[PDB]
RNA sequence: GCAGUCAAGCGUUAUAGCGACAUUGCUUUUUGAUUCGAUGUCGGCUCUUCCUAUCAUACCGAAGCAGAAUUCGGUAA
RNA sequence: UUCAUCUAGACAGCCGGACGGUGGCCAUGGAAGUCGGAAUCCGCUAAGGAGUGUGUAACAACUCACCGGCCGAAUGAACUA
């Protein structure tokens, strides 16, 4: 496992990378050439045109494809992350979209190469060799969207947390503003937002800690609603995946001082809905705000 | 019979999108592109008063109450889809609309009234809805299995609800 | 006096114009 | 004592509606069990409709009334069976309301409208029936609108 | 499908309920440790455990590329 | 750092003292530096600028319309 | 050419043209034939709800505002150009935001009315501080201190960039909150008030001083002159 | 500080005798394209002229003398 | 490239004809899977200098640029 | 060159207003003009978008579309050479 994609190439867009790879060609390759040369050395000139451009961009793409990870050949629980996170099917069929122009680019340079072999005059070389250069820019502007796509996926999974499923966990969840990022505040140094209104947290957050000189790490979830994950939103669907996929003990939070929002009624039917979810799990009922009202004096 | 035109029914403003036959045999409805119903005496080749009014977009489809449920000494109430989103309920007789569903986020393919008391809408929410008369014209059912428009929609007892009481001889 | 003249002169222009 | 107004948006008849109180519950020290029970208890007429709720507090107290809207008295009038959201999603509110009712309405808004006439509280009321999307005397808001001003229909509190 | 403009709050076909999420969860799980043994043992007792020593492999000779000129 | 820490490091601290100025006092150099480019890049850089302005002006007339 | 460009809007409505200066002009001459006594009204800085709730008090009369000159136009400049005998005294006597109050009224219920009428307003520049604010030492409110801290509600964060520049309050951003690091002087009382203190005022949102409609004088049709009223004019 | 070198302007006489008779063929295809092609084939007074209105009142009174001068 | 669409203009009083910028179809369709006829000139060695259309080194600008690393760009031979 | 605006006040600038039904309907964990999809109406106006942008988790706040006060005389746009 891998556990972060920071290292991905920037991914341009379809008219900044026609620019880049044409001015490229423009600068790297020698530029004048004269009708009275031997048409040997003509053909030469725009057959170095075609291919140059070609390998640019065959080059682009391959650091494209070489960058993204493959979500079906990663860990379960990255797999699903990302498949909430970003639609697993519009992925591949963008980094799809991206192989198959990689292939008609390299078909085009192969087959005007080809052509300019029988080029008889610079009028005709010129003509094929803009005619090349025209087909890989037309396959390369249908790449508009999935180019804009990915550039936003390429940021966005940067900066992903690294959560290793085969460590030691120490898993938060329970309804919103019950003091999860106020605990993972208390027991490591992760900055996690803490305020007084629900979904303040919409990510998963990690911490780190030590004890008996072992490394744990704590996984700090969105809050979830008592409902059925056919209604159940993609926010909610990162900590479902977490406690479904990370095995580790998991705190479940009370409020029985009610200020959470949500009754202790609708806390016990949620932990009794999502019991199911944590099961040859260690599991452990945690009751915050033991300041404001107590278990032993309640109703 | 003579192949020949006998009647034209020229009260709408824009392309006549469907026409349907009632399973008894006195009424035509027309829906068409301006958002109108209208309701034509076919013997006289007449309209029945003015268009069904109040829907937003083109309708999409018409369908009859089945005879077989309306009770003898009664017309049967005329269900109709368009593409804004919404299966409109008319009773012909008060020329009036009853029901008004509304549970579509997409244009309604085709609506259909099933011989138990029902309305299946196909929808390209990608969903097929199916309310019931009986229950105020709510949504009993939403089926959920494509991945794209549901185009049409097709019930096993749709040609004896066209027909209604008529057969093949006709009497 | 001379914003006279020039409301006096805009009046003109503008009737020259219709006319 | 002092008497200190919050105000809210909620679905009417849904106990612990105070969801959205609790950072300005937090400091005065009410009861969030309380006030949801307040608020469904005042929301016994509105079933299933987003109405504007109002809530008083004095020493310690809390008191919910309902603050009558222009869109939630149209709504209330259109007549609509109850629905929950999970089961009826994306309802379009298209029924008729007549002309008393919505004079009714307007007799109810005016206390707290600009509008000189009953007349113009009328013609706002029948604006926001057009946001709404319903239909008047089976006719266009906008229609009705247009009548008054040409003088069709007579405003009956001159 | 996502950034500034996504539209897409909810998964297209959820599952059924938490038992079958549960159940499809455990059996990606087992299919992933089974792949990754079948495949771990060949690579990475190959190619990839020498990557931490340093190690490549000799390169490849241009007689045995004979037969595919041009 | 994790999800959006540069966002919430601008919420939780603000930015430079003089960046509100500084962008201010650069968007308004912008006119003077269009035009210096117009008239100073050359070659194939200045045919390119010409051609993008052009494309700019016949977007904002159409947005207009 | 090295002119400024104009910035461009998109944007509904549109610019007046003459006609409405027309519409109002007709408007006045014609409430001048209907009604009986116009009333010059000063309502400077006035905020819209004020002056609607004024309107609405004044059910069957008519307010009408507008450019100061298009109203002195609509009276009549000078004596020859008078639209009524002895009505270019009271033209003459707008200034500032003028407001026609067209009535047919009492004399003594419109002075009563415009006597016993007051609203909570604006401390507005270049007028008299009613009171003597301190933002308090630390975290810093919305209200300042002017009500419970507790109670209160923090500052918004991008709000500070404002209080540091164009407030001139010296302000850290610390966890997220707005702080001074001593207790800061706005106002004192009995002080006149600038732009950048009345702006510090309204953006802590205290309104402690009076908003008064004044009254300049008053035209009656039928006697044909013009009485002083001075209500509101210390 | 590198200076470049600058383009020559000494004038080249196979490059102006080359111009002269690339104009000359230009300016008979010209007259070519001109009498072959189709297309279909008074500004009046200026507004910052100061005597506009003596000039239309001079037009006006020449055509309604005119009107009746070639009539009869 | 071919065939269209739009229209800022040009043209006209016959709502013909030219037409920039944009844009569609074919080549090329969805899950990142899995060598085809150069008909006539070419390579080295040693060694010098020039161009910039800059690969590295210098200084800068932008970018979800935290750090590290990298991408795009400017002056620069 | 042609259009417009102008002492019942032109262009810049500063200040003030920028409202009410209403937090319009649907949708959302949240969405109050400003993530979105469809309405885009009425009132009161001197004028004020069912909102031009910044901003908030949502509000708030600022802005500009428009209007007014001070200022006092020419100004703006598009073309041609
Ligand atoms: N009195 C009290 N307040 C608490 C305690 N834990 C958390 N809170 C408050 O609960 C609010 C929300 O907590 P938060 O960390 O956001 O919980 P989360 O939303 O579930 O992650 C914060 O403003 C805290 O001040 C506690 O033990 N006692
Ligand atoms: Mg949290
Ligand atoms: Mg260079």
């Amino acid at each position: 496992m891998q556990l972060s994609w920071k290292d991905i190439p920037t991914v341009a867009p379809a008219n900044d990378l026609l620019d880049i790879v044409l001015n490229r060609t423009q600068r790297k390759t020698p530029t004048v050439i004269r009708p009275g040369f031997k048409i040997t050395r003509i053909r030469a000139f725009y057959m170095r045109k075609v291919k140059y451009t070609g390998e640019g961009f065959v080059e682009k793409f391959e650091d494209i494809l070489k960058g993204f990870p493959n979500i079906n050949d990663v860990h379960p629980f990255h797999r699903d992350l990302m498949d909430t996170l970003y639609e697993k099917n519009h992925y591949k069929i963008s980094l799809a979209a991206i192989s198959r122009a990689k292939s008609l680019v390299e078909q085009v340079a192969r087959d005007y190469v080809r052509l300019l072999k029988f080029g008889q005059s610079l009028f005709q070389c010129k003509q094929l060799k803009r005619a090349a250069l025209g087909r890989m820019a037309t396959i390369v502007k249908k790449l508009r969207d999935p180019l804009a796509y990915l550039e936003q996926v390429r940021q966005h999974i940067g900066r992903l947390p690294s959560i290793d499923p085969n460590t030691r966990t120490l898993l938060i969840c329970g309804y919103p503003n019950v003091g999860k990022s106020s605990f993972l505040r208390c027991i490591t140094k992760s900055d996690v937002d803490v305020q007084p209104y629900a979904f303040t947290t919409k990510s998963l957050y990690v911490g780190h800690f030590d004890y008996k000189y072992l490394r744990f790490q704590a996984i700090d979830t969105p809050g979830i609603l008592d409902r059925p994950t056919e209604e159940m939103n993609n926010i909610e669907m990162q900590s479902i995946y977490a406690i479904a996929h990370l095995r580790s003990c998991v705190l479940y939070f009370m409020d029985l001082s009610e200020q959470c929002g949500f009754t202790i009624e609708a806390q016990v039917k949620l932990f009794h809905s999502i019991k199911p979810l944590f099961a040859n799990k260690s599991v452990m009922v945690v009751i915050n705000k033991t300041d404001i009202i107590r278990p032993e004096d309640l109703d | 019979d003579t192949q020949t035109p006998m009647h034209t029914l020229k009260g709408h403003y824009n392309w006549v999108l469907c026409v349907s036959w009632s399973p008894d045999g006195e009424v035509i409805a027309t829906g068409s592109m301006d958002n109108t119903i209208r309701l034509w005496d076919p013997k006289s080749g007449q309209c029945l008063g003015d268009a069904l009014r109040g829907h937003s977009k083109w309708i999409t489809s018409l369908s009859w109450e089945p005879i077989h449920l309306v009770k003898p000494g009664s017309k049967p109430r005329l269900a109709s889809s368009s593409k804004d989103g919404t299966i409109k309920i008319w009773d012909t007789v008060s020329r009036v609309c009853q029901y008004t569903m509304s549970g579509h986020t997409n244009s309604v393919s085709c609506v259909k009234w099933g011989g138990q008391g029902l309305l299946y809408s196909g929808s390209h929410d990608r969903t097929v809805r199916v309310w019931d008369i009986n229950s105020q014209g709510r949504c009993i059912n939403i089926l959920k299995s494509h991945a794209h428009w549901v185009n049409h929609l097709s019930l096993s007892t749709d040609y004896a609800l066209r027909i209604g009481a008529f057969d093949h001889t006709g009497k | 006096t001379s914003w006279e003249l020039k409301k006096q002169k805009r009046l003109e222009d503008k009737q020259f114009k219709e006319r | 004592n002092e008497v200190k107004y919050l105000y809210l948006r909620a679905v009417g008849g849904e106990v612990g509606a105070s969801a959205a109180l609790a950072p300005k519950i937090g400091p005065l020290g009410l009861s969030p069990k309380k006030v949801g029970e307040d608020i469904a208890k005042a929301t016994k007429e509105f079933k299933g409709i987003k109405v504007t709720v109002q809530l008083k507090i004095q020493n310690r107290q809390a008191a919910a009334s309902v603050v009558p809207s222009a869109s939630s008295l149209v709504i209330t009038a259109l007549k609509e069976p109850p629905r929950d959201r999970k089961k009826d999603k994306n309802v379009k509110h298209s029924g008729n309301i007549q002309l008393d009712e919505i004079i009714e309405i307007a007799r109810q808004m005016r206390d707290k409208s600009f509008g000189r006439t009953l007349a113009s509280v009328t013609k706002e009321i029948l604006g926001t029936a057009q946001s709404v999307g319903c239909r008047v005397d089976f006719k266009n808001p906008h229609d009705i609108i247009e009548g008054i001003n040409a003088g069709e229909i007579e405003i009956p509190e001159n | 499908a996502f950034g500034p403009k996504a539209q897409r709050k909810r998964p297209r076909l959820a599952a059924s309920n938490l038992e079958d999420l549960v159940k499809a969860t455990n059996e990606d799980i087992t299919k992933y440790e089974e792949k990754q043994v079948l495949d771990a043992t060949l690579g990475l007792m190959g190619n990839q455990e020498d990557k931490e020593n340093g190690w490549t492999s000799a390169a490849k000779e241009a007689i045995f590329s004979k037969g595919q000129s041009k | 750092p994790q999800n959006d820490y540069i966002e919430r490091h601008i919420k939780q601290h603000g930015k430079r003292l003089d960046h509100e100025e500084r962008k201010r006092k650069r968007e308004a150099r912008e006119s003077h530096k269009i035009s210096e480019r117009a008239q100073k890049l050359t070659g194939w850089k200045g045919k390119q600028f010409a051609k993008k302005r052009y494309a700019e002006k016949v977007s904002m007339r159409k947005k207009i319309k | 050419r090295s002119k400024r460009s104009k910035l461009v809007t998109l944007a509904q409505t549109d610019k007046k043209g003459r006609e409405n200066k027309e519409r109002i002009f007709d408007e006045v001459r014609e409430a001048l034939d209907t009604y009986r006594y116009v009333w010059v009204l000063h309502l400077d800085d006035v905020r819209t709800p004020v002056l609607q709730e004024i309107r609405t008090s004044w059910a069957g009369s008519k307010l009408i505002m507008g450019k100061r000159k298009v109203l002195q136009k609509a009276l009549g400049e000078k004596r020859e150009e008078e639209y009524k005998e002895n009505l270019y005294q009271l033209s003459k006597l707008c200034s500032g935001v003028t407001g026609l109050l067209f009535t047919d009224e009492d004399v003594n219920t419109v002075k009563e009315y415009f006597k016993s009428y007051v609203r909570s307003d604006y401390s507005r520049p270049n007028t008299k501080a009613p009171l003597t604010f301190t933002i308090p030492e630390g975290i810093v409110y919305s209200r300042g201190g002017q009500i419970p801290a507790e109670e209160d509600v923090p500052m918004i964060h991008s709000l500070e960039p404002t209080m540091r520049n164009k407030f001139e309050i010296p302000t850290k951003i610390k966890a997220g909150k707005i702080t001074i690091d001593s207790p800061y002087l706005v106002c004192t009382e009995g002080e006149k008030l600038d732009v950048r203190q009345a702006l510090i005022l309204k953006q802590f949102g205290i309104a402690a001083s009076e908003f008064k409609v004044k009254v300049s004088a008053y035209y009656d049709n039928d006697s044909s002159t013009v009485e002083s009223t001075n209500i509101n004019m210390e | 500080m590198r200076v470049r070198k600058r383009q020559s302007r000494r004038t080249s006489t196979k490059l102006k005798e080359g111009i002269k008779k690339k104009a000359s063929a230009h300016r008979k295809k010209e007259k070519k394209m001109a009498k072959k092609d189709v297309t279909w084939r008074d500004p009046g007074i200026p507004s910052n002229f100061p005597y506009k209105a003596k000039i239309l009142e001079e037009i006006e009174a020449k055509k309604m003398k005119d009107l009746e001068e070639r009539e009869l």
